[PDB]
RNA sequence: CGGCACCUUACGAGAAAUCAAAGUCUUUGGGUUCUGGGGGGAGUAUGGUCGCAAGGCUGAAACUUAAAGGAAUUGACGGAAGGGCACCACCAGGAGUGGAGCCUGCGGCUUAAUUUGACUCAACACGGGGAAACUCACCAGGUCCAGACACAAUAAGGAUUGACAGAUUGAGAGCUCUUUCUUGAUUUUGUGGGUGGUGGUGCAUGGCCGUUCUUAGUUGGUGGAGUGAUUUGUCUGCUUAAUUGCGAUAACGAACGAGACCUUAACCUACUAAAUAGUGCUGCUAGCAUUUGCUGGUAUAGUCACUUCUUAGAGGGACUAUCGAUUUCAAGUCGAUGGAAGUUUGAGGCAAUAACAGGUCUGUGAUGCCCUUAGACGUUCUGGGCCGCACGCGCGCUACACUGACGGAGCCAGCGAGUAUAAGCCUUGGCCGAGAGGUCUGGGAAAUCUUGUGAAACUCCGUCGUGCUGGGGAUAGAGCAUUGUAAUUGUUGCUCUUCAACGAGGAAUUCCUAGUAAGCGCAAGUCAUCAGCUUGCGUUGAUUACGUCCCUGCCCUUUGUACACACCG
């Protein structure tokens, strides 16, 4: 009986911020040498080795068990 | 009487069918065999002949 | 003999109404004059003729149209007549409502929205609609997809989902933005297709319900009448709650509806039993007079008795029984007597033939179509509204006092409901508290416990003393608790204080005939809380008819009709 008619823009969803080869980042291979693990990855006992952190300001986020150091 | 109804889907709308069906009441096996207001008189058993009067012993 | 007519019948005529002619007419011919050829245009135009004129007589066509019309039938309607029934009509009355305050519903006004349906009976304490959240459909904002499935695009070198921390937000919604982590082909975009809607249409429907109407009405077989549609049966009268019966009778004999029927209430010292009912006895036990008595308590072992009450199943009992009057001596009615019951014994449930633009798509995973469908009219979260207030109206609750208010004391019902690892049911008893309420245990899934629901009116003894008074308790202040996440716009309860109109109510108008009306409370439903509401239940318990058609509605008969979509014609 009456047209909604909005007052605040139109909101877009998030969307998946894409980053090309994630994996390459997380490793540094040494010729002759073997994995460096570079990223301090999670020591959590839900997800172990291979799950790493995020080396963002201030503090080191991994996102499958929601926790933050320093 | 037992009743049925039901609703039929068409393509206009719907159709409703009852169907009412009275059972004969003298092969109910459970309740009455009759309506309540069915008087049922009997025959009558007179028009016998009458002789005297006398004594059959047995 | 001639007239003016009339009554009966229908040989006969007619489409019928009807007709002694409108008969002697397809079995068609006694004589003769005039007139008509579907409805309109139209008795019009034109010409003629008569007339002082008004007009008369004669009198077309173009064009237009599928009916117009006659008689009768059924129904509907009538500001036509005659009957009948009904406390949703009246008479005699009772209680009222309408006058006051308040509760609640409706309109209106207002609003950000104050969601909406309904408008005489048959809208307005109705949608079981007593809305803090939810309900919720409205308003201001914020999320999610819970968009199946075939495709196409994208896509592992990752299609996408969740997310700490800060900003943002009403929000500890990763909603979004900074932030780089995580998950891994379920999934992201477009196409179709969907799906979901308290969105629209009840004037597109089903189902249900209401209404006509719970009034008493409806129908066919055979026979009679009519060319037929139809009609009689189905009715003048009396009678009944009743188309229910008597009776009259071209009808006879039937069916549905009414009545029968079913549930409930009243009776049963007559059956059947009852430690989930009661009693008398008996044990044991208490108090008072001592007369051996009178009141109690206790007894799931006194391992008693019984069914009077209580419970419920099998029956019995009433059928107007008997007797008087009236009556068509019939149906019945009115009086008595007996009886538990003599108003259909009281009350309900069910309830015909068709039908309504009655109400609901805001009960349905009942539905067709239309609208919307991702910035949703879907769903969810937060807050507000449904309560909003110059007004008119309705359903009700308190009152206006002494046939009463308080204060003590007496102290009697019936219908019901009740839980577990819940999300908390009914809750006694003890102890705190002025209260409301709090706390600790126990009983009850129930004739066992709540509960004898020790309810209220009511009755007794006192104060008050005709005063807006100790009637009335609105409005408002402060405080104390309860329910709930949440009480602000007071949920509700309790304490103190505040002490309003109202001094019996105009025109009008509602309900009602016996355990009825009126008071008076109680339970169940809604329900976390809230009952001035409904659905029932019991306590106290009348006045006045037991009649009529004067008003009102409906039904029937006669009657008129140019109506039949039926007078909203
Ligand atoms: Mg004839
Ligand atoms: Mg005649
Ligand atoms: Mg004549
Ligand atoms: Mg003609
Ligand atoms: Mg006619
Ligand atoms: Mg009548
Ligand atoms: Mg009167
Ligand atoms: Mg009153
Ligand atoms: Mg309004
Ligand atoms: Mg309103
Ligand atoms: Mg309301
Ligand atoms: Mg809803
Ligand atoms: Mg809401
Ligand atoms: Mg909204
Ligand atoms: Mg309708
Ligand atoms: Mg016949
Ligand atoms: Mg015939
Ligand atoms: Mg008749
Ligand atoms: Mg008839
Ligand atoms: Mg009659
Ligand atoms: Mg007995
Ligand atoms: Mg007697
Ligand atoms: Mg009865
Ligand atoms: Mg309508
Ligand atoms: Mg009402
Ligand atoms: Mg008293
Ligand atoms: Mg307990
Ligand atoms: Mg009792
Ligand atoms: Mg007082
Ligand atoms: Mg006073
Ligand atoms: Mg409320
Ligand atoms: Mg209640
Ligand atoms: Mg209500
Ligand atoms: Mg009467
Ligand atoms: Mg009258
Ligand atoms: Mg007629
Ligand atoms: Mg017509
Ligand atoms: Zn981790």
């Amino acid at each position: 009986r009456k047209k909604k008619v909005y007052t605040t823009p139109k909101k877009i969803k998030h969307k998946h911020r894409k980053h090309k080869l994630a994996v390459l980042t997380y490793y540094k291979v040494d010729n002759e040498g073997n994995v460096e693990r570079l990223r301090r990855e999670c020591p959590a006992p839900t997800c172990g080795a291979g799950i790493f952190m995020a080396n963002m300001k201030d503090r080191q986020y991994c996102g499958k068990c929601h926790l933050t150091l320093k | 009487i037992d009743i049925a109804i039901r609703h039929v889907l068409m393509r206009q709308g719907v159709l409703g069918i009852k169907v009412k069906i009275m059972k004969d009441p003298a092969a109910n096996r459970f309740g009455p065999r009759a309506l309540p207001d069915a008087v049922k008189i009997a025959e009558a058993k007179d028009e016998d002949e009458v002789i005297p009067a006398p004594t059959v012993k047995s």
